[PDB]
């Protein structure tokens, strides 16, 4: 009875803790797949050992300016940003 | 101050010597002096020689002189040389920042402070602004960092990098000071790359995705997802844009605004492609590629087929199972076969991070336990290595089953729960800890109560701590 | 409830799974499979800690040999007629389940109710009186009379 | 130079967010000097955020006899480090003799302003005629005669600030002696290079500026907010 | 996007009239136009002089609460 009724309510304050982070934290989490699924050349899962083998055939052979264009759009936005800042 | 301008100005001499009375009220902060009767007439500015200032106001703390001189016109990539970095990497840099940086590589190492290590060790003895603010926001200065911030092009990549920077160096813990001041201004630039993040894609979706991927041809080695990710800057990746960055990279040429029970429900009915319940927006075999590629029915085909595998290892071990192998046991073979492919594959493109997660160190212990279950299950005409063997596979059984949870954290309603679950283990141990006193304690009390030298060790177990054990279940011991 | 749900069917058809392959020896009835891999993992959730994993406690009139009547299979014998399963492997392994189903995954349930209790109650008066347009609109809407009189209007 | 001030910074820049909304022209010196070049940048800037939508249209006029490095082609020319700014998108360059000649662009200026100002397009809100205003934000003998040109010409509409040099010469009066005192109290060390034989052709000058005070007009202090430099145009 | 994917009574009444006009209550029409461009301001000049206040404040809120589950354009939701 207390012992349990303990962990019970220790789970309770953990739960309430948590869960206004926890949005937060699946959403930090679900990079994590989102980068091992899109990283790789997928195809189906049973089939993939057959791109294996094509691993094997490559192992059977074997300043740019739009940048600095984006980066130089991005300078635009900080210039606005840092007006927005003194205009608070 | 004032006075000795005033002195120092009207002495019919000095009244074109304009280095001296700037030095003078460098030295003091005038600023507002300085800006009125220095650079007011525009009638002699060098725009080199303002080099020796400029290197003085860095040295000295004056923020608002070198925002006056960036104003006033000076280049910073043409002032700012390899002999201006190692005076300030070599003598203007503090000997106890130097040992919170030591303390720190050796003991709360990483990436970005291998890379940072790497340069200030090597001025001590090829984006230079970075490099200046680096030295400012090592040092804690607070005020000169914002005005070189402002000057440098990857601006949001700079406020990820230091945020990271200024995390590590707030864990060394001897002078908590110096951690109470960094760990303010991680906070600061933290929330100014949200905050310009957040303006730039409000602005323009597609630049903004342009300017997430990129690597400043090396600030660190690193992109902005990254530098966001190793710091654990879990508000950067919570805001809807990046949200939208990676909902939009998960769906892939699936448009999101279509129900996923269409996508799931032409995922079954293969050939269903070709209909208009399915929208391709983000000739027909087209439709079927661009379907088939999607990481969305990737990971929604590998459920399906490992629920099948699992099924199928559920029927080999308690149906048919046999001193040779049968046909079903040897097809459980090769799909194991198949994850072992994958498993290595992804050892191959990781490394030494691979074994960094939980789920790849326990996915290893799985295959290992298998082909132990196979060298153990085929000496044949055995029956103790036989029925070991399949004691193996039953435990190795428990660890496919509950890999399942780890794959179904990707729902929008299983996710936020599964995460919850795995931040109960304090509290779990907690428990195990003083129910494992208490059972300690009434068990060897009434063990020796009750009986006398028991010299049977599974005997004094079973009573010491087996039935105390089942008395939290509501079992009282009889 | 679907989450409890879906996390207590991964620890029992594991467990049950387990347990029917470590004890027996190829059951070929399937409702002596799904008697003892789903039923009685499910049962020790409401506190019954599964019985045949003693090999003390477990005598030899419950069993069948074969199957030929109702009763579930024995354990699969030695060359001495003696019980094959481990009992330091199946009882720590009851213990690892009745401990992860019976008290960490209900007084997680237990945690998860209490806190959509506390989102839903603050807007729960407003829920409430928004539901009750819906029943005053469907009583008010027809000409009513008593209900068993109705069928005569 | 130019003493960018974050004042005039943010004045220049809605400047060039306006030329971009009205789809206008702006006519400058061109050279990489001083202003032009901030403004050239700004015309880089907005240039290269939106890239479409009637992208703007700066042209340079200078004199060519202060250029340095000079190429005659009919085949594109390479002009690299009077020095050109190299973002202004069109530009202009006008012919005479030698070298020492400033002040040549200015006749053929003043005259493309006059034909621009008597161009009939009905199809606008200013009754046709295409309108046009002139800034002055600095200093120099250029700035007083080019208003003096505008001012005599038909719709100068002549915008001044209240900082700079000659800005504030203009700003504050609104016969000779005043002229004289503003002079020598806003210019101390210009006047030093000057005979009075041509301070009084400048007493001439203004006093043909402030001949109609109705086409100009002045950016003030207190108006100092947000869209005051539409409020002026 | 929202007619074929969030389709309702309202927006199938909006859809008619938008489809009317590209090939009588003017004003709740001009309202409608102000409001599904996001105008905010237009909108609220227009409001006030409306008769039905409240029908209009309502169907318009139930409008762009459709037109807010739109995925593409984030920035418009
Ligand atoms: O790819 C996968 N490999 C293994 C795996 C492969 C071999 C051994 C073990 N194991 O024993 O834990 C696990 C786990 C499940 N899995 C998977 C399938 C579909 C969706 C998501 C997934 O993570
Ligand atoms: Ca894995």
């Amino acid at each position: 009875i207390l012992l349990v009724n303990l962990l019970v309510a220790m789970f309770g304050y953990t739960v309430g803790i948590v869960q206004e982070n926890n949005d937060q934290v699946w959403k930090f989490q679900r990079y994590f797949l989102v980068q091992e699924y899109c990283n790789r050349l997928n195809i189906p899962f049973p089939f993939v050992v057959f791109a294996y083998f094509y691993m094997v055939v490559k192992k059977c052979f074997k300043f740019r300016n739009e940048d600095n264009e984006t980066l130089a759009w991005e300078g635009v936005m900080k210039e606005n940003y840092l007006v927005k800042i003194n205009t608070k | 101050s004032y006075a000795l301008y005033k002195a120092f100005s009207t002495n019919e001499q000095d009244k074109d010597n304009w280095n001296g009375q700037l030095k003078l009220l460098l030295e003091w902060n005038q600023l507002d002096l300085a800006s009125d009767e220095i650079f007011t007439n525009d009638r002699r500015w060098e725009s080199a020689d303002l080099q020796e200032v400029m290197f003085t106001a860095l040295i000295k703390d004056r923020p608002k002189f070198v925002r006056l001189f960036l104003e006033n016109g000076l280049n910073l990539q043409k002032f700012l040389t390899n002999e201006v970095l190692t005076e300030l990497f070599s003598t203007h840099f503090s000997t106890l920042v130097y040992r919170n940086l030591q303390i720190a590589k050796n003991s709360y190492n990483d990436a970005l402070l291998t890379f940072v290590w790497k340069l200030v060790a090597n001025f001590r003895r090829r984006h230079p602004l970075q490099a200046l603010f680096i030295w400012a926001i090592l040092q804690n200065k607070k005020e000169l960092s914002k005005v070189i911030w402002e000057q440098t092009k990857g601006c949001t990549l700079a406020a990820l990098g230091a945020s990271k920077l200024l995390k590590t160096l707030a864990k060394v813990k001897n002078d908590i000071n110096a951690a109470g001041e960094s760990e303010e201004l991680a906070n600061e630039y933290e929330t100014r790359a949200v905050e310009l993040f957040t303006e730039c894609y409000s602005n323009d979706e597609d630049l903004a995705e342009q300017l997430l991927v990129y690597s400043c041809e090396a600030w660190g080695g690193s992109n902005c997802l990254e530098l966001a990710v190793e710091a654990t800057d879990q508000h950067f990746i919570a805001q809807p844009g990046v949200q939208n960055f990676l909902s939009k990279q998960w769906y892939g040429e699936i448009s999101r605004d279509t129900k996923n029970w269409k996508i799931i429900l032409c995922l079954f009915i293969i050939p269903l492609v070709g209909c208009g319940l399915v929208s391709f927006r983000k000739k027909l075999l087209w439709y079927y590629v661009a379907f088939f590629t999607s990481p969305f029915v990737v990971f929604s085909w590998n459920v399906v087929f490992y629920i099948a595998f699992l099924l199928l290892f559920a029927y080999v071990l308690l149906m048919d199972f046999h001193s040779v192998p049968h046909t079903p046991e040897l097809i459980l073979y090769a799909l194991v076969f198949v994850l072992f492919c994958d498993e290595v594959r992804q050892w191959y493109m990781n490394g030494v991070n691979y074994f960094t997660d939980l789920w790849n160190v326990m996915d290893t212990l799985g295959l290992f336990y298998f082909i132990a279950g196979i060298v153990f299950r085929l000496h044949s005409s055995n029956k103790s290595s036989l029925y070991s063997g399949r004691v193996i596979f039953c435990l190795d059984y428990i660890i496919f089953t509950l890999r399942l949870i780890h794959i179904f954290t990707v729902s929008r309603n299983l996710g936020p729960k599964i995460i919850m679950l795995q931040r109960m283990l304090i509290d779990v141990f907690f428990f195990l800890f003083l129910f494992a006193v208490w059972m300690v304690a009434f068990g060897v009390a009434r063990q020796g109560i009750l009986r006398q030298n028991e010299q049977r060790w599974r005997w004094i177990f079973r009573s010491v701590i087996y039935e105390p054990y089942l008395a939290m279940f509501g079992q009282v011991p009889s | 409830v679907f989450f409890f749900l879906f996390l207590f069917a991964v620890w029992m058809v594991a467990f049950g799974v387990a347990r029917q392959g470590i004890l027996r020896q190829n059951e070929q009835r399937w409702r002596w499979i799904f008697r003892s891999v789903i039923y009685e993992p499910y049962l020790a959730m409401f506190g019954q800690v599964p019985s045949d994993v003693d090999s003390t406690t477990y005598d030899f009139s419950h069993c069948t040999f074969s199957g030929n009547e109702s009763k579930p299979l024995c354990v699969e014998l030695d060359e001495h007629n003696l019980p094959r399963f481990p009992e330091w492997i199946t009882i720590p392994l009851v213990c690892i389940y009745m401990l992860s189903t019976n008290i960490l995954l209900v007084n997680l349930l237990v945690a998860m109710f209490g806190y959509t209790v506390g989102i839903v109650q603050e807007n729960n008066d407003q829920v409430w009186k928004f539901q009750r347009y819906f029943l005053v609109q469907e009583y008010c809407n027809r000409l009513n009379i008593p209900f068993p009189f109705v069928v005569f209007a | 130079n130019f003493a960018l001030k974050p004042r005039m910074r943010k004045i220049f820049s809605r400047l060039i967010y306006i030329a971009q909304s009205k789809g206008a022209w702006i006519l400058t010196g061109g050279t990489h000097y001083g202003l032009m070049k901030y403004i050239g940048e700004v015309v880089r800037d907005n240039t290269i955020s939106r890239n479409s939508e009637e992208n703007i249209v700066a042209i340079g006029i200078a004199a060519w006899g202060m250029v340095s490095n000079r190429d005659t082609l009919i085949d594109e020319g390479h002009f690299s480090a009077y020095i050109l700014d190299n973002n202004h998108t069109h530009l202009l360059l006008v012919d005479n003799g030698c070298h020492g000649h400033p002040t040549v662009e200015a006749k053929l200026r003043n005259q493309l302003e006059k034909y621009i100002s008597e161009r009939t397009s009905q199809d606008s809100n200013y009754g046709g005629k295409i309108p046009i205003v002139c800034f002055a934000q600095g200093g120099g003998r250029e700035t007083l005669k080019a208003i003096n040109t505008s001012v005599k010409s038909k719709i100068p509409c002549v915008v001044v600030e209240g900082s700079g040099q000659i800005a504030d010469v203009i700003a504050s009066l609104v016969t000779s002696s005043m002229v004289k005192e503003k002079l020598v109290r806003f210019l101390p060390r210009t006047v030093s290079r000057l005979p009075e034989e041509e301070i009084e052709s400048w007493i001439k000058w203004l006093k043909e500026i402030l001949e109609s005070s109705h086409l100009l007009t002045v950016i003030k202090m207190e108006e100092a907010g947000d869209e005051i430099v539409s409020n002026a145009i």
